[PDB]
RNA sequence: GUAACGGGGCUAAACCAUGCACCGAAGCUGCGGCAGCGACGCUUAUGCGUUGUUGGGUAGGGGAGCGUUCUGUAAGCCUGCGAAGGUGUGCUGUGAGGCAUGCUGGAGGUAUCAGAAGUGCGAAUGCUGACAUAAGUAACGAUAAAGCGGGUGAAAAGCCC
RNA sequence: CCCGGCGAGGGGAGUGAAAAAGAACCUGAAACCGUGUACGUACAAGCAGUGGGAGCACGCUUAGGCGUGUGACUGCGUACC
C-alpha cells in the first residue's frame, strides 16, 4: 500500500494575520516559515507547497536583542567592481523595513523553486491596516 | 599478420596398447549387454550385386549394420562399398568408433576366433 | 490521394534546402508556388521544379482539380557526399564534402 | 582559438533558430495586366502601376 | 471499520474486502488464514491496543495467489579499482484478500 | 578456426542501449557513454533502495509530529507515551491514520497522555 | 565579495553541572530468499528437516559456468505452411544469457553428449571505412576596372558581336 | 504516357513470385541527419541520473487499477580507464 502524498489540486490552504507589535525576529520568522512550508499540517509533503497564506502587519515594529539594532549589518553585492553595500538594522528600518522579515524568511526557507513559491505566500506591511479583508483572515496568536 | 599464426601440427595422440585392447574388450562386452551383436558361421554371397545383398539384409531384418569377416571376399566387399550404412572389413582392420556407430554388429565365427585370439 | 514526387542527388546542402521547405510546408499550392517564385534561392528553384513535377504527376496519374490541392508533406533528407581533395598551404590537404539532398514532396487534397 | 568540448544538436538548434527565412506574402496585383508582382517591382510583362514599359 | 495488524515484519492497515501483497507464507492457495495479532480496529468509535494484541480482534483472510515480484538490478562498481559485480533479484510475495473483520 | 564477433557484440551493445533508453544525447546513443551512465544508475539504485527508508521515515515522523502538535503534544513525549502504554504501531500506519482519520489519532494522543502523566 | 558558526538567525538556539525523552547509518533486531563451511539422522554430500556460522575487497591464488566458429552424433531433426542474420514485444534464471513470438528477410540452421579454438573490446595520441563538430564561419588565390545595347539559350555580370 | 532544360531525377503503366531487388541494385544494423504524433521547457543554475511523485495521452479489463510514453516539483548525487 502507498503512503499518502499531498496533491496540489486538492490542497486546502487558509489565511492568517500576524500582528508584529514588538515581537522577536528570529522566533517569529521561525513560526512564519513553519506555517508557510506546512510543517504544521499533518498532510505535509516535501515537494508540494502545503502551507498557508500569512499576512504580517506592523513589520516596522519588530524587536531584536543586544546591539543588533546597531551592530548587525545586512550585506549585499551587486556583481560589479567592488560593489559591496552594507546597511545596519535601523538603516533597513528607515529604507524599507519589510526587507528584514522578507530576507530572514527567505533565508530560513529552502533554496530553489519550491522555496520561492512558498515565499510568495508571505505578505508583509509596515502599517496597522491593509487591503486584504476579502479573504476572511483569521488571527494567528504568537 | 595474425598475432600468433598457425602451423601444420600433428594431432596424433599416443594410445597405450593395453588401454586400446581393454577399450575393445569393454566395447564388445557392452555391445553384447546392449544385445547389438550377432554371430553366424557363414556370411557371403557369390555375386557382386547390391540387390542380392539388400535382399539378404531384408531377410535378416538389418538396416544400419557392420560386417566383419574371417577372410575377405571380392564380391562381398564390392556389394557393400556403395552402401552407406554398411561397411565390410577384415577382422584385423577394426576401429571402436565404427564398432559404436553402427546399430548392430554381425560377426563371422572365424572372425570371432581371430578377435579372441588377437585380444587374448 | 497522396501523390509523391522527389529529386535525388540534388547538388545542394539539405541544410540549405530545408530553409526553403519550412516556408511552404502545409500551405496551399498556388501560394506555395508564389512564395517559391519570389523567394530568391537555388533550393527554391529546385523545389519549385520538384513541386511542379508533383502538381503534374497528381494531375495526370490520378485525381485532378489542382484548385482543391494543398502542400501536405515535405522533407529533405541528406544524400551521399562527394569527397574531394582541396590543396591547402604547407603541403597538407583537407576533405571537401559536396553535400547532396533527397528532396521529397507529397501533395494531396484533403 | 578552438573549442575544448563538442557542441550538441540542441546547441545547433539554438544557434540555427533565428537563421530561418521570412517570405514576402505581400504581393500586389496590377490593375491593367491582371497578374501579380512584387510591390514597387515591375512584372515580366512590362507593367507597373497600370502603365507600360518594354514587355519583351 | 478498518483494521491494523502485523504480517511479515511489516504492519498493515486494511479494510474489509481489500487485496494486500505480503511476504511468502507456507500456506496453500485456497486455504483460509486468520490473524489474532491485530493492533487496531476502528469505526465512528474505535478500539486501539492499550497493551498489544486486541482481545476479541481477529482478521479472516483468504490467500489468492503466490508469485515473484518485479525484478531489480544490483550493480556494484569500484571506480579506478578494476572491480564490478552484478546480480538480479525477485522477491516472493503472497496476495491475500481480507474477508472478515471481527471484534 | 576463426570466429567473428559481430552478432554477439551487437547483442551486448543492443542490451546496454535498451537499458539506456530515455537518457540525454550520447547517453542514449553512444555505447562509450551509455555504458558508464547505466553503471552509475546501478550505483544510484543500490544507494537509493536504502535511502527510501530514511526519506520515508523522516516524512512519516514529520507528519506524526505535526498532528501531535495539533493535538497538543510533542513527538518525543508521544513516542515515549506509546512505549509506556505498550503500543507497537509504526510510523507508516500512524502517518496514514493521522492523514485520514483524525479522531483515532486524537484518541491515541489521549492514551499517550494518560500513559505519560 | 560579507567571508573567523555552513546559512538564516539566537540573550538562549551560547557556557558549567544534572535528569528523562526523541532523531539519527548499509551497525543490531524482525520477515522472505541465495550460496559456502561445518555438525547432525533416513540415506550416502542424490538430496531432505533443522541448527550454528560466514559472505567489503585491488594486485593475486583456487573452484565452478554462459555464449560464439568448426568436427563426430547428422543420408537423423527443423525449414518455402518460410532457416541464419536484422528489428520489436512478452516470459525466465544469481549471472554471463536463454526460450516463445509479431514484422523484415528469402535458403540455410542445428538439439543431446563429447572434441579442437584466429573465442567474448571502450580505451593503447591503436589500424581501416563511414559519419558528425566548429558552421553555413574564414576564404574564393596580387586593389591592372569595369559600364551598356544586341544574339544564342530553360535561364547570362563572365560566352559571341 | 506525363513534369522537367531533346537533361539529372521522379510519378503512373509494365516485366517479375518480389520493385521498400531498378543497375549506387540480396539482406540493409549503428554512428549521423530529417518528418509526423504525445508530453514537458521561456524566475530559473552544476557528471544530466536515481528515489519519491502531481498532471497529461494511449492500451487493458475480474472494471478496484495493474501497463507503457512523458517527468512539473523534491532528497541524495563531482564520468570511465
Ligand atoms: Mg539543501
Ligand atoms: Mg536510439
Ligand atoms: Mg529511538
Ligand atoms: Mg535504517
Ligand atoms: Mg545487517
Ligand atoms: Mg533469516
Ligand atoms: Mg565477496
Ligand atoms: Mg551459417
Ligand atoms: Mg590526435
Ligand atoms: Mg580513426
Ligand atoms: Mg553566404
Ligand atoms: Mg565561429
Ligand atoms: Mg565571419
Ligand atoms: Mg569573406
Ligand atoms: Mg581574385
Ligand atoms: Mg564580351
Ligand atoms: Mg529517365
Ligand atoms: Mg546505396
Ligand atoms: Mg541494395
Ligand atoms: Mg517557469
Ligand atoms: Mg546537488
Ligand atoms: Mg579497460
Amino acid at each position: 500500500m502507498k503512503t499518502f502524498t499531498a496533491k496540489p489540486e486538492t490542497v486546502k490552504r487558509d489565511w492568517y494575520v500576524v500582528d508584529a507589535t514588538g515581537k522577536t525576529l528570529g522566533r517569529l520568522a521561525t513560526e512564519l516559515a513553519r506555517r508557510l512550508r506546512g510543517k504544521h499540517k499533518a498532510e505535509y509533503t516535501p515537494h508540494v507547497d502545503t502551507g498557508d497564506y500569512i499576512i504580517v502587519l506592523n513589520a516596522d515594529k519588530v524587536a531584536v536583542t543586544g546591539n543588533k539594532r546597531t551592530d548587525k549589518v545586512y550585506y549585499h553585492h551587486t556583481g560589479h567592481i567592488g560593489g559591496i553595500k552594507q546597511a545596519t538594522f535601523e538603516e533597513m528600518i528607515a529604507r524599507r523595513p519589510e526587507r528584514v522579515i522578507e530576507i530572514a524568511v527567505k533565508g530560513m526557507l529552502p533554496k530553489g523553486p519550491l522555496g520561492r513559491a512558498m515565499f510568495r505566500k508571505l505578505k508583509v506591511y509596515a502599517g496597522n491596516e491593509h487591503n486584504h479583508a476579502a479573504q476572511q483572515p483569521q488571527v494567528l496568536d504568537i | 599478420g595474425v598475432t600468433f599464426a598457425a602451423r601444420p601440427q600433428d594431432h596424433s595422440q599416443k594410445v597405450n596398447k593395453k588401454m586400446y585392447r581393454g577399450a575393445l574388450k569393454s566395447i564388445l562386452s557392452e555391445l553384447v549387454r546392449q544385445d547389438r551383436l550377432i554371430v553366424v558361421e557363414k556370411f557371403s554371397v557369390e555375386a557382386p550385386k547390391t540387390k542380392l545383398l539388400a535382399q539378404k539384409l531384408k531377410d535378416m531384418a538389418l538396416e544400419d549394420v557392420l560386417i566383419i569377416t574371417g577372410e575377405l571376399d571380392e564380391n562381398l566387399f564390392l556389394a557393400a562399398r556403395n552402401l552407406h550404412k554398411v561397411d565390410v572389413r577384415d577382422a584385423t582392420g577394426i576401429d571402436p568408433v565404427s564398432l559404436i556407430a553402427f546399430d548392430k554388429v554381425v560377426m563371422t565365427a572365424d572372425a570371432v576366433k581371430q578377435v579372441e585370439e588377437m585380444l587374448a | 490521394m497522396e501523390t509523391i514526387a522527389k529529386h535525388r542527388h540534388a547538388r545542394s546542402s539539405a541544410q540549405k534546402v530545408r530553409l526553403v521547405a519550412d516556408l511552404i510546408r502545409g500551405k496551399k499550392v498556388s501560394q506555395a508556388l508564389d512564395i517559391l517564385t519570389y523567394t530568391n534561392k537555388k533550393a527554391a528553384v529546385l523545389v519549385k521544379k520538384v513541386l511542379e513535377s508533383a502538381i503534374a504527376n497528381a494531375e495526370h496519374n490520378d485525381g485532378a482539380d489542382i484548385d482543391d490541392l494543398k502542400v501536405t508533406k515535405i522533407f529533405v533528407d541528406e544524400g551521399p557526399s562527394m569527397k574531394r581533395i582541396m590543396p591547402r598551404a604547407k603541403g597538407r590537404a583537407d576533405r571537401i564534402l559536396k553535400r547532396t539532398s533527397h528532396i521529397t514532396v507529397v501533395v494531396s487534397d484533403r | 582559438a578552438v573549442q575544448q568540448n563538442k557542441p550538441t544538436r540542441s546547441k545547433r538548434g539554438m544557434r540555427r533558430s533565428h537563421d530561418a527565412l521570412t517570405a514576402v506574402t505581400s504581393l500586389s496585383v496590377d490593375k491593367t495586366s491582371g497578374e501579380k508582382h512584387l510591390r514597387h517591382h515591375i512584372t515580366a510583362d512590362g507593367y507597373y502601376r497600370g502603365r507600360k514599359v518594354i514587355a519583351k | 471499520m478498518y483494521a491494523v495488524f502485523q504480517s511479515g515484519g511489516k504492519q498493515h492497515r486494511v479494510s474489509e474486502g481489500q487485496t494486500v501483497r505480503l511476504e511468502k507464507l507456507d500456506i496453500a492457495t485456497g486455504e483460509t488464514v486468520e490473524f489474532a495479532e491485530v493492533l487496531m480496529i476502528a469505526n465512528g468509535e474505535e478500539v486501539k491496543i492499550g497493551v498489544p494484541f486486541v482481545d476479541g480482534g481477529v482478521i479472516k483472510a483468504e490467500v489468492v495467489a503466490h508469485g515473484r515480484g518485479e525484478k531489480v538490478k544490483i550493480v556494484k562498481f569500484r571506480r579506478r579499482k578494476h572491480y564490478r559485480k552484478q546480480q538480479g533479484h525477485r522477491q516472493w510475495f503472497t496476495d491475500v484478500k481480507i474477508t472478515g473483520i471481527s471484534a | 578456426a576463426r570466429v567473428k564477433r559481430g552478432v554477439i557484440a551487437r547483442a551486448r551493445h543492443k542490451k546496454i542501449l535498451k537499458q539506456a533508453k530515455g537518457y540525454y544525447g550520447a547517453r542514449s546513443r553512444v555505447y562509450r557513454v551509455a555504458f558508464q551512465a547505466v553503471i552509475k544508475a546501478g550505483q544510484y539504485a543500490y544507494r537509493d533502495r536504502r535511502q527510501r527508508k530514511r526519506q520515508f521515515r523522516q516524512l512519516w515522523i514529520a507528519r506524526i509530529n505535526a498532528a501531535a502538535r495539533q493535538n497538543g503534544i510533542s513527538y518525543s513525549k508521544f513516542i515515549n507515551g506509546l512505549k509506556k502504554a505498550s503500543v507497537e504501531i509504526d510510523r507508516k500506519i500512524l502517518a496514514d491514520i493521522a492523514v485520514f482519520d483524525k479522531v483515532a489519532f486524537t484518541a491515541l494522543v489521549e492514551k499517550a497522555k494518560a500513559a505519560l502523566a
